[PDB]
């Protein structure tokens, strides 16, 4: 009855009545993923399959030229201790790993998240720190700008070479052609609706609503930049 | 909030303003004690006022 | 007279032949290039819904829930009572053993739920919080008990009411978590006891999230046509002014919105007498102003 | 007709978002009975918000 | 001779060091042919707009400075 | 046999067909054609006219339905009736300068500025000294568009 | 709240028959209605030149306004009687009428800058209790104001 | 930095797989694991 | 790396014990405490926190040659406006010493009255010796048309 | 080199200072373009940002024009001397 | 010459997008003018199967794919392999390469590096009786026959995995190691556990079937219940 | 100075340029000449690279 | 009338306080007819008054350029940039016209 039906009803993009998310340009995002809220996205920022991003609870901002990874969920907290904005900070050139979770932090730049880590509210992980893939940060905790840091709790390894941060930026570089590649495949024009049934609602309304404005207005104008755009 | 913006609401009930903004004393004093006032009360504002006129 | 009506014949004239004719020409063109571009090209398709999908006579039953994130997986014996909220992405396979889930409680995105035995039931409580990337393979969760951010915990575990397992832990297979003790690490051991203001925080996370499981439910429970006319809004806010803004309140207040109305203005902005104060703002402790509190200043 | 291999080439869902004013008198084609009663309102309506005005455009032209 | 899935065919009676030897020279050479055939779709995509577009830019130089 | 017949519908296409690209003839300048009446009034200009200015007025309704279909797109929060009556506006303008088109037309027949029926006795003839376009019209589409004599 | 591409395609469209009108010209080369106006190649040239460059800017003008909507339908309609008394300038045979229709662009340029958008809706959520000055507004209309004073009166 | 392909096809790379060896058995619960690919 | 003392296998510091905290007199006269990092700007804190009374019209200025370098590049151009302007309590603003001269200037060619003790926050670099800095944040001036937007 | 056919040294020197300074003061600007970052200043619209093709082309037609104004600039010459001819003066 | 029939593959396929994209945009330019909203639906424009430009996966019909997973790129699938929900197989800058019989456990990511050093696939590998437990991440990895990997388990590149060997869930494999086969191994490092037995490669084995007869039932069920697409 | 040697001629050289440490990902080394000048990867004449695989796998599909 | 070196600085205020549109509009009617029209008075319509207005020309151009080129480095406004650009622009063709007249 409540959620009974053949075809999903799920959007990759949603607003919770006052928080529209906002993408900048050659940023994808998979359909898979879900991006609600208060979110909003760089430039060249590549989401991958199946990651959530939920600003609902709190602002979350994405830097430029980022990886997310897959299956990764980022979501905020409603506050924090020490009376800091809880909202989630990220980046410029920062790679998420997949299996991973972020709550409200603070990521600079250049930052490297590996696959499955934890990082808690309240962390911040400074320019060109790096992270083991299962390790954990704990809340309120502060990851020197340069720094190795690996287990659960995390702890220190070794300071990172000007060496390795290249390598991190060409990384982060790099995702953005296979981006790209993934984008390309996707037409501007959605065909699904023509794939279904016409239904009793469909063919005769149950009420009217007064037109008031296209949301596609000036589309002809537009230029399809993205195709995954509604 | 429905319609309120970036205004959120709380365990006990809803903000004024938007997270990370201060909480304003006059606005406060304006809702819970509306039209109610057993004082003039000279507050930082009252005082800075004064000197300026 | 002629203008307006060579105006209606042409737009008839539109709306009955070129519509149909041009939809059908690009329908037709459509599938001349879907065909030249195979096998190198993909179309899109209508991703079925995974919500509530039985398998063997297995039947979810999660009709009594506030929120089922339209892209979860629910399948064959899940259970769920009132209140209870699974979000985005989490999987509840229940055919390898049932999964009852509890009133109000919480399960966050891609959490998934697998039993590692043949038929081993896995049984979750009333006010449970599972946060997300969290794993429970087949475990007993008593009321009131948390569970935080990428956390797991293993086959046979049973963790007692108001028992909080740490972000990131890993419970050690076959393990028993008193109430009202925190658990963390990998592999997971007792830490301290839980303090009346962390279980204060705790019980107030689970309410705010809680809450938040209906507005996300009413988001996602939308029809085309609402989501159209939520389009159409947004983008008229996008170019709405202070003035209509205002108007837009006046209106939901009431006030008169035409000129022959604007004669009876003091009927509804004036006339209409102020709700007298509630008896329980006559007995709070103290009245001063507020001010803000100068401690740690 | 009503489908194809996966194109339903008789889809269509009706436009919800209809002007408030559609089939109101006025906008009845000019010249019929309906339209001259909808006219003959607002034009009463018009004279008796501006005599004045009604008087100094249409008597002098 | 003929194609022959080394993944997918019968490893046990090898030793396990064998048994992934082969399968990583088996990996390698298959990612040598779809190496292979990637770059000669781009130089297919190279090739093409230089024949269809080489002419028409002549043109409209030629005739903007002469 | 370059210009339409100036009582034909299709009359009015000689306003597009000039010899010299200059806006007005000098002081002193003999007209193309003869001339039928100089000091010519709002009344005769409005008695002398034509097929061919009926003919443009017929062009400009049948070219104001595209273009007032054209201004009405991007009209927004609209109701119908003001669609329509901003339709009819449009239009009615459109239909407007094209009766404006006409009375200059009839004016120019008048002056014998174009085409009005009538030659003169004697043909004033240039020496194209400087002629850079009458191969290329020859070969080319935009004969069409000039008068020579 | 109606955004007021029609206005601008309107004020193109009459632009556009306004070219054909001159494209389709034809008459003497001299002075009309009481040798006030002058009508030879050169000045039509220059009321052309004026209205292509006019409507090429409207164009581009009705694009933004589709992109974004900040503009009210009283803008352009200054707009509008801008383009269609400020060729006519060219037109001008003596002094005294060139000055009479620089007056009238000037009072259509004055209600362009007195149409200006003040308040936008934007993302600072600080202001909401407090006051603050901007005195452009105030600024423009002075000093358009008080220019236009002396430029007449010389 | 460099993006070029290692494994090529023109030839096979010269290497020797004897001078280290990978531990196989023996491992104690403190020792690292051993390294897969040991030619040099 | 650098700047920290930490030793293989050791715990990551709390952000607590890092928090520099600044006081602040608001323009309505009330009193807020906000907090920042050493390295970053007082005018990025202060925007991170959202503190009112601050336009920042340039937005902290140019990228490069900033005035937060330490030795501050005779090539830079200095800050690009006045509008960041915040009066710092005597004991840090003598730690914080002389001005330089293209701050002074733009601070001396702000509209608005300014005091001795005034500084721009994006000049400002935050110093662990600045912790508990007591500061007032008057409003500050809106230079263009842009700043209402 | 029109200030030079009608023979004014004092003007061209004039004119070339101006044009200078002008030149360094619209030079100076790219110092300033340099950017730490990449900026977002798109509009968004439908949760992305809005890109105009319209006025994309029209700055693409103007760009080539800016690029190749010398390559076809006899032709504007010839225009605008033809205009002006119609000038008794 | 292989050069020109790439050149005609790709003209012909240019030409089949923009007759997509003309007939699309009539099909929307009628909706507008018929005063239909039926294009502007926003549907999920998901595909399980997302081929990229000659790089189209490929899998025996036997075998179950979840609808909600998704296939990209150069993807290779055995006879009976089963892929969990929620998992997703990039593989777009290399080859994924699956084996006969093998379990992917739900919201399991695979995803090949770049590149790597020389004599190291830079594809990942899978032998033709795994079973990897969900939320597992694999990057550039070779594993063995009869192998499981236990759930929330990373795999890095370069790493190879005998047959027969199992690491406990919850564990990391550092990049460019080896895991002999019939050892157990855990820890977030993985250590040295101890020597499988016959009764615990009986149980994984087991453990395996069982998962692929599941998978086999789901599939059916799916297909009555018309969520998956009879290929 | 004594130890360094980036080539295999005198301190052998593992075909894997480095031995990856835990809690780091597996890069390669830095070349000692860094240079750019590369051509796109050349191939043997004739080189079989048909998609074996897939045209199997097609095949058994039927 | 037209906001020249000598009288500027009510132009730069008016361009800071206007909006892009509305900059862009008044930079097209300004340069397109008000000074073209301030270049016809002594080109074509006032010509025979050229051996008054050549001194005054020069010495407004010559003040102009001396009041200027220390000005228009002191601005950090974008308007005023779009401003000083049109002055510059201004005094330039006023040159011209000098030149012209000659
Ligand atoms: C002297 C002092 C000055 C005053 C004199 C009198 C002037 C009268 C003018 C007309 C007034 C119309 C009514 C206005 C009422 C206002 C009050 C009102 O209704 O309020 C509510 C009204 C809203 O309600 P509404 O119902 O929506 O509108 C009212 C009506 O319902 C709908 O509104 P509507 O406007 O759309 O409807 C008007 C329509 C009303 O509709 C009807 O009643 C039905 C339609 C009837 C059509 C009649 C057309 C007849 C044409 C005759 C052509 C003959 C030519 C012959 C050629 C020669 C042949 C041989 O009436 C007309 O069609 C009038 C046209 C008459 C043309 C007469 C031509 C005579 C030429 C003389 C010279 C001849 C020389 C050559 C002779 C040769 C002889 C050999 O408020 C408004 O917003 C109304 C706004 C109207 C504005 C009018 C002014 C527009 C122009 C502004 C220009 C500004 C300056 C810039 C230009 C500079 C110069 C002007
Ligand atoms: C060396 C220095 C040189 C400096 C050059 C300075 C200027 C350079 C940039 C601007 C040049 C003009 C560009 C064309 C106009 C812009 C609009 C347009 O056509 O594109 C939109 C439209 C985009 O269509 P879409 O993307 O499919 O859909 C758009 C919307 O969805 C749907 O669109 P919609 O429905 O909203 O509107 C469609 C309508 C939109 O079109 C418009 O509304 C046009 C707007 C501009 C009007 C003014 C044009 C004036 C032309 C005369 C020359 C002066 C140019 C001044 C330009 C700057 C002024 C500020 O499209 C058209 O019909 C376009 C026709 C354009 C040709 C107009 C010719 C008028 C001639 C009138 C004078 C005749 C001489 C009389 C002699 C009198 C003697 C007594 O473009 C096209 O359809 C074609 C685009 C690609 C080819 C463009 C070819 C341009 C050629 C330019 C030649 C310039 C003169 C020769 C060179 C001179 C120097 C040697
Ligand atoms: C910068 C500003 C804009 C540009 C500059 C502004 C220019 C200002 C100066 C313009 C002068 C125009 C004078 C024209 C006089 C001749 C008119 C004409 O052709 O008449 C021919 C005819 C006469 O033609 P005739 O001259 O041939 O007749 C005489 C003929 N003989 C000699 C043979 C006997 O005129 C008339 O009969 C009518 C005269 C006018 C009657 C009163 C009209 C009043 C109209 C008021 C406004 C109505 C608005 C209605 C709107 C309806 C819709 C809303
Ligand atoms: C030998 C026998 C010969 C017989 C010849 C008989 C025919 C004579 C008439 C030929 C007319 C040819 C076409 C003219 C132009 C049509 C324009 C049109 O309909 O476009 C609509 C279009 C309307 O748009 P649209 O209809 O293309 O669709 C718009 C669609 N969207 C909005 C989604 C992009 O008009 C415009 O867009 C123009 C806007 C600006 C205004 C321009 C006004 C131009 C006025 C021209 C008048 C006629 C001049 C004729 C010159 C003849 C010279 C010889
Ligand atoms: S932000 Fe402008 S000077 Fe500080």
């Amino acid at each position: 009855t409540k959620y009974g039906e053949n075809i999903s009803k799920h959007r990759s993009l949603m607003s919770l009545y006052d928080l529209h998310p906002q993408i900048g340009y050659q940023s994808y995002i998979a359909p898979n993923s879900t991006v609600i809220g208060e979110v909003t996205i760089g430039n060249e920022t590549t989401v991958w399959y199946n990651s959530v991003i939920r600003g609902d609870v709190n602002a979350v901002q994405i830097g430029n030229n980022v990886s997310i990874g897959e299956n990764v969920v980022i979501h905020t907290a409603g506050s924090l201790p020490t009376g800091q904005p809880a909202s989630v900070d990220i980046g410029h050139y920062v790679i998420i790993g997949s299996k991973s979770t972020i709550y409200s932090c603070t990521i600079q730049d250049e930052v490297v998240i590996g696959q499955g880590c934890v990082i808690l509210e309240g962390a911040r992980i400074e320019k060109g720190a790096m992270i083991a893939a299962n390790s954990v940060v704990p809340p309120g905790r502060l990851i020197p700008a340069g720094t190795l840091w690996a287990g659960n709790p995390c702890t220190f390894v070794r300071n990172l070479t000007k060496s390795e941060l290249a390598t991190n930026i060409d990384h982060a570089k790099k995702q953005l052609h296979l981006a790209q590649q993934h984008r390309y495949e996707y037409l501007p024009y959605n065909s699904a609706y023509l794939q279904k049934s016409n239904s009793e609602e469909d063919l005769n309304p149950t009420k009217y609503d007064d037109v008031t404005i296209n949301y596609n207005f000036g589309d002809e104008e537009r230029a399809q930049e993205n195709p995954l755009k509604y | 909030v429905k319609g309120k913006g970036s205004i959120r609401k709380g365990i006990h009930g809803e903000g004024f303003g938007a997270p990370s903004h201060a909480h304003d004393a006059l606005i406060h004093q304006i809702k819970q004690s509306k039209d109610t006032m057993d004082y003039q009360n000279i507050t930082n504002e009252v005082a800075q006022n004064f000197a300026n006129h | 007279m002629l203008r307006l009506r060579l105006f209606d014949a042409y737009e008839k004239i539109s709306m009955t032949f070129l519509g149909p004719l041009y939809r059908r020409i690009g329908k037709s063109l459509a599938q001349t290039g879907l065909n030249i571009q195979q096998p190198y090209t993909s179309d899109d398709r209508l991703v079925p819904s995974l919500r509530n999908i039985r398998v063997t006579n297995k039947i979810p039953s999660i009709n009594d829930s506030e929120f089922i994130a339209p892209n979860s997986v629910v399948i064959g014996d899940v259970i769920t009572k009132e209140g209870s909220s699974i979000w985005y992405g989490a999987t509840l396979r229940g055919e390898l053993g049932p999964i009852e889930i509890g009133k109000q409680t919480v399960i966050q995105d891609l959490v998934n739920i697998q039993s590692g035995k043949q038929n081993q039931k896995t049984q979750i409580g009333d006010n449970v919080f599972i946060g997300p990337n969290s794993y429970i393979q087949s475990s007993k969760i008593n009321d009131n008990s948390f569970v935080g951010m990428g956390s797991t915990v293993s086959t046979g575990c049973n963790l007692a009411s108001n028992a909080v397992v740490a972000a990131g832990s890993v419970v050690p297979e076959n393990t028993q978590v008193p109430s009202n003790q925190i658990w963390a690490g990998s592999p997971a051991q007792y830490l301290r006891d839980i303090t009346p203001e962390e279980r204060q925080v705790l019980q107030e996370h689970h309410q705010e999230c809680v809450q938040l499981a209906r507005i996300h439910a009413e988001e996602t429970e939308k029809s085309f046509r609402e989501v159209l006319n939520d389009f159409d809004r947004i983008t008229a806010e996008a170019e709405y002014d202070h003035e209509s803004l205002a108007l837009q309140k006046m209106r939901d207040l009431g006030f008169p919105m035409e000129g022959e109305e604007e004669e009876y203005i003091e009927q509804r902005v004036f006339m209409r007498e102020q709700l007298p104060p509630l008896e329980s703002e006559f007995w709070k402790k103290n009245y001063d102003p507020y001010e803000q509190d100068l401690f740690h200043f | 007709d009503f489908f194809v291999d996966k194109y339903n080439f008789s889809r269509r869902v009706v436009d919800h978002r209809q002007p408030y004013d559609l089939n109101f008198s006025i906008n009845n084609p000019v010249g019929s009975r309906v339209w001259f009663k909808a006219w003959k309102q607002k034009a009463i309506g018009n004279f008796l918000n501006l005599v004045g005005v009604h008087y100094a455009f249409y008597g002098a032209g | 001779h003929q194609f022959e899935n080394v993944l997918l065919s019968n490893r046990k009676n090898l030793t396990p060091q064998e048994s992934v030897q082969k399968v990583i020279n088996y990996a390698l050479l298959q990612d040598a042919k779809q190496r292979s055939r990637t770059l000669r779709h781009i130089k297919a995509s190279w090739v093409i707009p230089a024949l269809l577009f080489t002419y028409p830019a002549w043109y409209l130089a030629k005739g903007a400075v002469n | 046999s370059q210009t339409f017949a100036h009582d034909s519908f299709l009359g009015g296409l000689n306003l597009f067909k000039r010899r010299d690209p200059r806006f007005v003839l000098d002081q002193g300048e003999r007209p193309p054609y003869p001339i039928i009446n100089s000091n010519s009034s709002f009344v005769d200009v409005l008695s002398n006219f034509n097929k061919a200015d009926f003919g443009l007025v017929l062009f400009s309704a049948a070219i104001g339905f595209p273009l007032s279909r054209w201004v009405l797109k991007g009209l927004t929060f609209s109701s119908l009736n003001y669609r329509r009556g901003l339709f009819s506006s449009v239009y009615g303008g459109v239909i407007l300068w094209g009766l404006v088109l006409g009375f200059n037309n009839s004016y120019y027949r008048l002056n014998g500025f174009v085409d009005n029926g009538l030659v003169w006795k004697r043909k004033e003839r240039k020496l194209n000294k400087y002629d850079f376009t009458s191969e290329f019209e020859d070969n080319s589409f935009f004969k069409k568009l000039r008068i020579r004599d | 709240k109606q955004n007021p591409s029609f206005i601008i395609r309107l004020n193109l469209l009459l632009n556009s028959l306004m070219v054909l009108y001159l494209i389709t010209f034809n008459g003497y080369s001299s002075t009309f209605w009481w040798s006030h106006f002058k009508l030879n190649n050169y000045s039509l040239y220059m009321y052309l030149l004026v209205i292509i460059f006019n409507n090429y800017f409207l164009y581009i003008t009705e694009k933004h306004i589709k992109i974004l909507n900040n503009y009210s339908i009283d803008y352009f309609f200054s707009i509008i009687n801008i383009t269609l008394f400020i060729p006519m300038i060219f037109l001008s045979n003596t002094l005294f009428t060139f000055f009479f229709l620089i007056e009238l662009v000037s009072c259509a340029i004055f209600y362009k800058f007195i149409v200006s958008k003040i308040s936008f809706k934007n993302s600072n959520y600080k202001d909401n209790y407090f006051s603050i000055f901007s005195k452009n507004y105030l600024n423009v209309l002075f000093y358009q104001y008080w220019s236009s004073f002396f430029s007449s009166v010389m | 930095r460099q993006n070029f392909a290692k494994n090529i096809t023109t030839t096979d790379i010269p290497k020797d797989s004897h001078h280290f060896a990978a531990k196989r058995s023996g491992f104690t619960q403190t020792e690292q694991a051993p390294f897969a690919y040991n030619d040099v | 790396a650098g700047n920290h003392h930490h030793h293989a296998g050791d715990q990551a510091d709390r952000v607590a014990d890092k928090i520099i905290w600044i006081n602040i007199q608001n323009r309505i006269g009330q009193f807020e405490r906000i907090s920042a990092f050493e390295g970053e700007s007082l005018l990025e804190a202060l925007q991170r926190n959202k503190v009112a009374g601050i336009v920042a019209t340039c937005e902290g200025g140019e990228d490069i040659n900033t005035m937060l370098e330490k030795p501050i590049d005779p090539v830079t151009y200095g800050p690009f406006c006045s509008s960041c302007q915040v009066v710092v309590s005597n004991p840090w603003r003598n730690k914080m010493g002389n001005l330089h001269y293209l701050e002074e200037r733009n601070l001396v060619r702000s509209s608005y009255p300014t005091t001795e003790n005034s500084r721009l926050a994006c000049c400002i670099l935050v110093e662990k010796w600045m912790n508990e800095m007591i500061i007032s944040i008057p409003q500050n001036p809106n230079s263009v048309y842009e700043d209402n937007m | 080199l029109y200030s030079s056919f009608k023979s004014q040294y004092l003007l061209i020197l004039f004119m070339t200072i101006l044009n200078i300074f002008g030149m360094y003061f619209y030079i100076q600007n790219l110092r300033f373009v340099v950017k730490k970052n990449k900026s977002s200043i798109l509009n968004y619209k439908n949760y992305y940002v809005n890109i105009n093709y319209s006025i994309t082309l029209n700055i693409i037609l103007l760009n080539f024009f800016n690029f190749f104004g010398i390559l076809f600039l006899s032709d504007l010459i010839i225009i605008l001397n033809y205009i002006s001819s119609y000038i008794y003066i | 010459m292989k050069l020109f029939q790439a050149m005609w593959t790709r003209t012909i396929y240019s030409i089949g997008r923009m007759v997509r994209e003309t007939g699309l945009a009539l099909d929307r330019y009628g909706c507008k003018l018929e005063q239909d909203i039926s294009c502007y639906e926003p549907l999920s424009r998901h595909r399980n199967i997302l081929p990229i430009y000659d790089l189209v996966p490929t899998f025996y019909h036997s075998t179950f794919i979840a609808p909600n997973s998704s296939l990209i790129g150069a993807v290779y699938l055995g006879q009976n392999t089963v892929v969990g929900y929620g998992s997703t197989l990039r593989g777009d800058n290399h080859a994924i390469r699956v084996g006969h019989n093998t379990v992917i456990g739900d919201k399991v990511a695979i995803s090949n590096v770049a590149t790597l050093a020389a004599g190291i696939p830079v594809s990942t590998n899978i032998g033709n009786h795994v079973n990897i437990g969900a939320g597992c991440v694999l990057q550039s990895c070779v594993v063995d026959d009869n192998v499981t990997v236990g759930h929330n388990t990373v795999i890095l590149e370069g790493s190879v995995l005998e047959r027969g060997s199992v690491i406990a869930p919850n564990s990391l494999v550092p990049a460019g190691r080896l895991i002999p086969s019939g050892q157990l191994w855990a820890g977030s490092p993985v250590r040295y556990v101890r020597d499988l037995k016959e009764e615990e490669i009986k149980l994984n084995l087991e453990q395996t079937e069982q998962n692929l007869s599941i998978g086999k039932t789901h599939k059916s069920s799916l297909i009555q219940q018309e969520a998956y697409d009879r290929l | 100075l004594l130890k360094f040697d980036p080539f295999g001629f005198y301190s052998p050289k593992l075909l894997s340029e480095n031995r990856p440490e835990e809690a780091m990902p597996f890069y390669e080394d830095y070349p000692q000449n860094d240079s750019h000048w590369n051509l796109w990867e050349q191939f043997p004449e004739d080189f079989e690279d048909s998609n074996a695989e897939r045209e199997a796998i097609l095949k058994s599909n039927k | 009338k037209l906001g020249i070196a000598p009288i500027q600085l009510y132009k730069i205020e008016i361009y800071k306080g206007l909006p892009f549109l509305s900059i862009f509009f008044y930079t097209t009617f300004y340069f397109l007819i008000f000074f073209l029209f301030f270049s016809l008075l002594f080109i074509y319509y006032l010509s025979a008054l050229n051996n008054f207005f050549w001194i005054i020309l020069l010495i407004i151009s010559i003040i102009g350029i001396f009041y200027i080129i220390s000005i228009i480095f002191d601005i950090n406004l974008f308007k005023a940039f779009l401003a000083y650009s049109t002055i510059i622009n201004s005094i330039s063709f006023i040159l011209l016209i000098i030149a012209i007249i000659f």
